[PDB]
């Protein structure tokens, strides 16, 4: 097996990238 | 007919935005995809109609159904699922309206709609609107249910055709699956020039172009090898590339002009590294794309018989010279005497005495070519591994560190194509450029096969390359039997087509 | 002197291969990268030896130093790291094998090292040989402590020198990474469309011509793949994006290169308010990714000249096109519409003579207002701005504005006073499609060589229905310039087109 390099992302965590989002709702409570 | 269709509805489009109708709005907002709605919702009871949840979906409308004078079915299409939009006057904003969109709308219009999650006392989960918006108008009659409309008109192929996307889909997954696997092993993505002043790397007639303001003549690549053996003397030691390349050539059921191939090199590698790292890579991608090493492939199509190719490694080998003359019945000479022109004869008389043919320039590196792919190609089923090529046929690969004449070479053949092609690199620089001044030769004298002496890429030799192995893999191939497609055409979205 | 060099290194190494001593070995077992050597063996002492510990490293000697007739050091250089190695005559295989292999070495060799990890009194980390193996000599003179054409024309020789040329091409590749992710997690399929067209589309460029035998036909390499994506559309793939080559048959400079790379993504059911919202999130996330920040420093005109802080920090601004130029000029400007108009056009010929602005010709409406806002706008454009509503005169594929006659649903990002990303709302009308494709055909008889062809074969897919749709395309080339400061294209592109020498 050949010898181990670091991919170079780091090697720490997976990638999480910041994704579009959206601001959650309440139920009319009428 | 369907010329009068088209007329019909064109002018019944005009109308619309004549009367200040919007045919093309600019903006409906979905609130949700027709794949999570049928996730969400698959558990209601039939006859349910949940009258408190609105929720906003569009799609293709691919039928349309009137059930008395109150009640129409639209079959809605879209991300390879189906919802059936139950559109009830009752439950239309207004009557009037309900009227107007229904008379509007017609088969093939993408249409947004707006309304509760139910289900029909028949079962079928269903959208009940209280408004639907025609987004935009089909004009022309959408067929329903040859295979050049399908690429001629690859829309009409993949609205029609669930397996179309499918297909696709697998692609981009062997792809980005490629891309995670060497980047977990250190690999850097990298991008060469795809417009060169001299082509190399393969055996191909180039595309040539002309570039204005540096009045000279450029050729679209047709391969990335020596941009990054260059790089790897630069000290960026694993390298890799996806990406297209092109040949000035015939079309047929496995080449078109533009094609993908990934090539890697990696320094401190030979080829028997390469050989164990294309078995993980190969059959990892084969398990994690189709849930197992064996896969069913029609080599003939459909018509013809099926065969499940077992991805499972170690891969077969055999030894290109060796395996050749048991194929043959009869000794051939020894490698070190494959530069001859007594063994080029040789193999001219037996090309002849077992009518394999082979078109002029009959050079020992083409009869070579013709047995092989006669007699040991047509053997690989199941992944195999062909190894050890003659250096004559090989002219970048590094020679072989026992055997006289022959190169540290393999390439990869599944149900009798070659899938990927890889050595141990040649690094010393006064054998390659020996090797290029032997081409360049075969060129002048009449051979177009022949490559181009790169005295650049030389040149970089001489500063060191350390000892390095390359790859290269034909991704169009791969996603050919991993979507069980015996033409190139079924995985290219957009294939070439004679005009 | 360097010529001599090569001839008498050159004559060295073939005598090797006389004397059988293998110069360029087939394989070398390497047990560690140097990287993981330097993080597993910092901790030692000055003075430490582990003789108990053997390992095998590999790289290019750098340097090369005596220190009597003993002890030689070697500068080991990989992966933009160094080490050490210390090689001292009474730890190697046997003092004539020692000298035998330090006669054969020069700076520049690829060589294979077995040893001990240790450090010197000094500190210096170091690998203490058994044996050395030589993998790969250099027959030039390498050199050391340059000149851009040479850097651009070998550029192997340029990352063996400056370590800062291959942190370059890692922040490059990090930035396609990273815009792979982005889209993937938002359910896009990737995909490859034809680099070779019939007709080419969906940019304003001039196209390379090459010829097909079998086929016997001209073909043009794309400018963009901005039509074949639109159909993919109208086919069902509602999200679809492709990182890849484009060419355009024109001048090199700064920011120009004849092929050079773009994603492009379409999103049905997305208008562009909502690609400036994931653009904004897009960008600014990645820039804060690879960068640590918001905040980037950037040179626009080199190391000679002022440095400014690009911030990233979102929202982004967002100006109208013909409104800000108005306020810039200081006066209206005629309303444009689709058709070009000499009345219109003359009054803009007009402001560009009175503001000194340059237009070459042909001085086509277009053509006018794009000089006047480079001068005007684009110049203000230093963090992040969108650059919006473009007339539609200047966007033949993109949809008219929903409350703006005569406009379009467009944007341009700006960073630093070049665009990095072109928007908008697709027109998926096929009779006005068709239109302004007539609109094109004709400023291409009057003397636009830039101007679009018509695409039939586009136009028909239209009629079968596009979704109301948004695309974007980035050019990957500008946005790897500003992150890794860069004012040169060729700084960017490990093989940049050059001029023949
Ligand atoms: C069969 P053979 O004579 O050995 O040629 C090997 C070459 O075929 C290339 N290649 C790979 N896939 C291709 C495809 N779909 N269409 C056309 N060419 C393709 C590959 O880069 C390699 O350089
Ligand atoms: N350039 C080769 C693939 C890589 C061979 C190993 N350096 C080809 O076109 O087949
Ligand atoms: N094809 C455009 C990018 C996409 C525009 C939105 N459809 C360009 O070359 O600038
Ligand atoms: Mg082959
Ligand atoms: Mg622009």
């Amino acid at each position: 097996p050949m010898y181990q390099v670091k991919p170079y992302h780091g090697g720490g965590a997976p990638l999480r990238v910041e994704l579009p989002t959206c601001m959650y709702r309440l139920p009319n409570v009428h | 007919d369907p010329n009068q269709y088209y007329k019909i509805r064109s002018q019944a489009i005009h109308q619309l935005k004549v009367n200040g109708e919007d045919p093309y709005p600019h903006k409906f907002h979905v609130d949700i995809s027709l794949t999570d709605f049928i996730q969400k919702y698959s558990h209601l009871q039939p006859g349910d109609h949940l009258t408190d949840i609105t929720l906003k979906v569009a799609g293709r409308i691919h039928a349309k159904r009137a059930s008395g004078g109150k009640l129409i079915f639209y079959d809605l299409r879209g991300e390879g699922v189906k919802l059936q939009v139950m559109a009830n006057s009752r439950n239309y904003k207004s009557e009037e309206e309900f009227i107007h969109i229904n008379n509007k709308l017609r088969r093939g219009d993408i249409i947004g709609v707006q309304g509760n999650p139910g289900k029909t006392k028949k079962g079928e989960l269903s959208i009940i609107p209280y408004e639907i918006t025609l987004l935009s108008p089909c004009l022309h009659m959408l067929p329903h249910l040859d295979k050049e409309t399908r690429y001629r008109q690859r829309y009409l192929d993949l609205i029609l055709n669930d397996f179309v996307r499918q297909k696709f889909i697998i692609r981009s997954k062997i792809i980005t699956y490629i891309r995670s696997f060497l980047d977990e092993l250190g690999f850097l993505e990298i991008e060469t020039p795809m417009m060169n002043i001299i082509p190399g790397g393969a055996v191909a007639k180039p595309f040539i172009t002309y570039h204005n303001e540096l009045d000279m003549n450029l050729y679209m690549r047709i391969a990335p090898e020596l941009y990054h053996k260059m790089l790897v003397v630069g000290g960026i030691d694993r390298v890799y590339e996806i990406g297209r390349q092109f040949r000035n050539e015939g079309i047929d059921l496995t080449h078109n002009p533009e094609f993908t191939t990934c090539e890697f090199y990696m320094a401190y590698a030979d080829y028997h590294d390469l050989m164990e790292i294309t078995e993980k890579m190969v059959s990892g991608m084969v398990k994690h794309i189709t849930g197992s090493y064996k896969v069913t492939y029609h080599p003939d199509g459909p018509e013809g018989q099926a065969y499940d190719v077992d991805f499972t490694p170690p891969f077969r080998r055999i030894n290109m010279v060796e395996e050749l003359e048991k194929a043959l019945g009869m000794k051939l000479p020894e490698t070190n005497l494959f530069e001859t022109e007594e063994t080029r004869k040789i193999l001219d008389d037996i090309c002849v005495a077992k009518a394999v043919e082979c078109p002029p320039p009959r050079t020992t590196a083409r009869l070579l070519d013709k047995l092989v792919g006669e007699f040991l190609e047509v053997t690989c089923i199941n992944p195999t591994f062909i190894c050890d090529h003659p250096q004559i046929m090989s002219p970048l690969a590094k020679w072989h560190r026992s055997k006289e004449g022959l190169t540290e070479r393999f390439e990869l053949f599944v149900m009798k194509k070659e899938i990927c092609n890889a050595y141990t690199e040649l690094n010393d620089p006064m054998r390659q450029r020996q090797l290029f001044e032997e081409q360049a030769k075969a060129k002048a004298a009449g051979d177009d096969e022949a490559m181009f002496i790169d005295e650049n890429f030389c040149t970089a030799l001489e500063y060191g390359l350390p000892p390095t192995a390359g790859w290269g893999m034909g991704i169009d191939r791969v996603a050919m039997f991993l979507t069980d497609s015996n033409n190139i055409k079924e995985v290219l979205l957009f294939p070439a087509m004679k005009p």
